[PDB]
């Protein structure tokens, strides 16, 4: 194949990996009102409802994760 | 650590004062940590550099 | 808790454990694990037993977050 | 069998030998699998 | 503010702090820099000077602890309230130490390489050196000496 | 450590932050991608290797230097080996 | 660094010990212990045929201390715990409780008394201004020296 | 304004963290690039033990995140309405950090130097080279302790 | 007009700006020459590496790019009404970008040449010199980390 | 403050009582280096006479002994409210003793070292440079002796 | 060509210089008279070092 894990595909999978895990819990709190992100006089303040984009964000990492591990799977 | 000093009357001595006083000083600690201690440093002191 | 005096006693039952265990070691390479583990357990309590922010004299932080509009 | 790594050490001993010329080959592929063995060079101030 | 407590008192006594440390860093970094081209060359031909050799590298760190411990004494006495005389008294104790331990570090790396030098000749010279050594610290506490009888005696008397 | 931590954090989450569905989605992204390579490579690798060497000071210049207080010579019994392609 | 000489106490549980926590109480982030702790577990799992496949220029040394790479991190994360950081964050595990006016704009010094602090660790409190720091380093700079 | 504040006190502040990087990046690129060239030069002939042959570099490296994390605490606390007393400590703490900072990348690179010149020949002395070369990282690591030392005192009220 | 913002803080803001590119072209270009000297002779000898000989040069760039976007950034937020203490940052900041990136110019310079002449002989040198020449860029990025929040910071706490 | 007494005289107060030590103690280190090299290089080649030719630097460590004694003598005398006249006398003493103990110490650690280099072929050279090394110090003495009543009249003039 | 590369860096010499001669006046505000030197300067160096190099 034009890449395998030889070609870096699955330093590419183990990157995409690894970033829900962490969005899902910032996600929640964003969704919580812990205003450790807001509520300062500092901090932008558009309302702790704003998980929908972090949330956004991370759809597209399993879109790597999927097709990058398929390939290395047949390769294994 | 254990002792408070705001509810004490001897105000929180420095975190490292007790130095100087060994040696310039006969005793005299300037930092009342203990009354005592005053009298039983110096002679520490002399025990361990004879 | 609150009590400088609890060091003492959340002292005496880590104490206990280690001393228990110097005699009760398992039999595969007993001689060196009865005396890993009561050292990997020794400041393992020891910093924690410092670790108490209570009789504090120095100010407290000042608040930043929490933006009371 | 062996130290506890805070006060018990390692204690060894040496001799002197006496073993048959004949055997020195045969003696080597045994000791020479694992033996603990080690040899005191008295084969010194000497020249190939 | 007074005469006797202008504003620009704490500047003496800052600047002295950063440099009683630096005039011995300087110094305790070129004496070990030396050393350490003379050790790396010997100790290669003769397999044992390693353990022998630590005496002048010591001596270095002995000289950077010389720097802290009355930099660190005179931090207390700082502030905006004492006299210009406490600035002056300061700057003099920084730079006695400093200078000091600039010589004391100057002499020593060039004594430790002349008896490193002769090491790996004189097995029996694992001690001569270090006559030398000692006889060149007689100064190394003349300006730690003299720090600390200035620093402790003139912070009072603010008048 | 805890400064570098910090700073970086600031740096990153902060710049990441901007509110924008369209494109800024994709900016997220490569903001994540980067903070992932800079906190494994750089905010790992040198910290730790330095960190291991400063404990390697900090036990052997302090407990070896009253503790080892006599060498001995080796020990290393005659046994076989394997060898492979070489001069 | 050498050899003893005979009968001469060797260092072996000193090593075994000091070293890693020295290590650990270097530095504990979180995720960072965490993450190196994950390399450690893929080489520890993969031994069974990594023992015997070529080594690497980069992975011999590597391969020879993947046993204390885990010791390390599995330290480093219980010295980070006391720390309460994560990225430089904190959830606010146990309640300590401090004193807050009603309302209160920024800008100004806000004293808050105690009535009891983490029984384990450090409180959120100390997230505030340079206050925190400053009385953060003076707390730390005197348990390094102690435990030396 | 008052001659507790002038107009023109933060300037001091704001240079003092530049110098405090500033000083240290010079000292640490001196450093490096002086051990790397030599490393270098040296493995050809000796490219097996390539790797054992880095660790000065990566011990030069920290003066680097000393002076930033140095200069990061001074920028934390900048202003203007500060107090002159919170312009000069600033520098005397960034100039210390630096000068310190600069010696010890002077002393660890000419070290450096010869050391690989002498694992040149044999492996047994690399406990040598780092044992000559980690005497450094103490002096230049004295002038951040006094640095944050001082910076501490800065947070006191103007008055 | 007060006793806190003279006429020249624009000044200090204008000079450090220049400085922040004045130094890093300097250590670029002695960087650059330092390494394409070397370099042809030992791309003569072997007609094959000059592609993996580009490393030297293209990573002494990035520190122009350093320079570059501290000096954008200096730009963005210049006037005149500003704060002297504005002024004073800003000169503080460039400089302190400036010759740290001078500095990393420097040392890079003198080990390229090396590097290069080791490989002529050590086929996979290669790899190991590029772990030296990485801690220039190391050293260099700080004083653009530095700079940035330096930067940030003189925006928020202004008076005039 | 009074013009006789103003409040800028205790820096020179402080400069003579902390210049004294200096020049004498690099002078000091200096003859110390200076001659010890000759020591060193005469051991291996004799490694004999090694405990008969250690005049030289101690000769030139007792300087160091009189920059501290001028120097401890001023400065017990330190108080804020002194006369000008007080602050001028204290930088010149200082200074006296300094430099004259640094020209004591380059004569000695040069003449030291060459002597006891030279001695090596000859015996009897010991005896014939000892004489000329005791005079190299007692240059120094000169100085202190100086120093000495120029402390006493700094205040036996003492008017206000 | 290398030549030329010295002389399309010199072009730089003129191509910002005609640009400020061309907003210079009798009376200017201050805050625009250290720009334009803050400019010269930068591209002088600049020049400078790409000509070293």
């Amino acid at each position: 194949r034009p890449v395998v894990s030889t070609g870096k595909a699955w330093c590419c999978t183990v990157l995409s990996a690894f970033g829900v895990v962490i969005l899902s819990v910032i996600a929640h709190l964003f969704n919580t009102n812990h205003e450790s992100f807001v509520g300062s006089i500092n901090d932008p303040e558009d309302g702790p409802a704003v998980a929908h984009t972090v949330y956004l964000a991370a759809l597209v990492y399993l879109v790597f994760f999927v097709f990058c591990g398929f390939q290395v799977y047949l390769a294994r | 650590w254990a002792v408070d000093w705001v509810k004490d009357g001897k105000p929180a001595p420095g975190l490292l004062n007790m130095l100087i006083n060994m040696f310039l000083s006969p005793g005299t600690i300037d930092d009342e940590l203990y009354p005592h201690q005053a009298k039983v440093q110096v002679f520490l002191l002399l025990m361990a550099l004879v | 808790m609150s009590s400088f005096y609890t060091v003492v006693g959340v002292f005496i039952v880590v104490s206990a454990m280690s001393v228990l265990f110097w005699i009760m070691a398992p039999k595969n390479n007993q001689a060196v694990w009865r005396s890993t583990v009561i050292l990997t357990l020794a400041m393992m309590f020891l910093m924690w037993a410092i670790t108490f922010l209570c009789q504090l004299h120095p100010l407290v932080a000042p608040r930043r977050s929490d933006l009371r509009p | 069998e062996k130290e506890e790594a805070i006060f018990r050490s390692a204690e060894m001993a040496l001799v002197q030998f006496y073993i048959p010329q004949e055997i020195s080959r045969d003696s080597a592929y045994t000791l020479g699998q694992l033996g603990l063995v080690q040899f005191r060079d008295l084969n010194s101030k000497v020249r190939a | 503010m007074t005469e006797l407590c202008p504003v620009y008192a704490p500047f003496f006594g800052a600047i002295g702090c950063a440099s009683a440390i630096i005039f011995t860093s300087l110094g305790a970094a070129y004496g070990t820099a030396k050393s350490g081209v003379g050790i790396c060359a010997t100790c290669v031909l003769r397999p044992d000077l390693l353990f022998k050799n630590i005496v002048p590298v010591i001596m270095a760190g002995i000289i950077a602890i010389y720097g802290l411990v009355v930099s660190v004494l005179v931090c207390y006495s700082l502030g905006q309230k004492q006299a210009l005389y406490t600035g002056f008294i300061q700057l003099g104790a920084g730079l006695s130490v400093g200078l000091s331990g600039l010589a004391a570090g100057f002499a020593i790396g060039i004594v430790g390489d002349a008896g490193v030098r002769g090491s790996s000749q004189q097995p029996r010279l694992f001690v001569g050196m270090i006559l030398i050594l000692i006889f060149a610290e007689v100064l190394g506490l003349y300006g730690l000496i003299v720090a600390l009888l200035l620093n402790s005696r003139a912070t009072q008397d603010v008048v | 450590h805890a400064q570098l931590s910090s700073v970086l954090w600031t740096m990153t989450i902060q710049i990441a932050f901007g509110f924008r569905g369209f494109v800024g989605v994709f900016m997220t992204v490569a903001l994540f991608a980067m903070w992932f390579a800079l906190t494994c490579a750089v905010l790992v690798l040198m910290e730790g290797t330095s960190a291991m060497l400063h404990s390697l000071r900090l036990h052997w210049v302090e407990s070896m230097s009253k503790f080892f207080v006599g060498e001995g010579l080796p020990y290393e019994p005659f046994a076989f080996e394997y060898k492979d392609m070489e001069v | 660094y050498g050899i003893a000489q005979y009968r001469e106490i060797n260092a072996g549980l000193p090593t075994i010990v000091t070293f890693p926590f020295m290590f650990a109480i270097m530095f504990g982030d979180m995720g960072h212990g965490f993450l190196m702790t994950l390399a450690a577990l893929s080489l520890v799992l993969n031994e069974k045929k990594i023992n015997k496949m070529k080594r690497g220029e980069i992975f011999d040394m590597a391969f020879t201390g993947r046993y204390i790479i885990l010791l390390m991190g599995v330290f480093s994360m219980y010295t980070g715990f006391l720390y309460n950081d994560i990225f430089s964050k904190t959830m606010t595990i146990f309640k300590s409780g401090w004193k807050w006016p009603d309302h209160w704009k920024k800008g100004e010094s806000i004293t808050a008394t105690s009535v009891g602090t983490y029984p384990i660790g450090l409180d959120w409190a100390w997230h505030g201004t340079e206050n925190a720091l400053l009385f953060s380093n003076s707390y730390k700079m005197k348990l390094s020296i102690l435990m030396g």
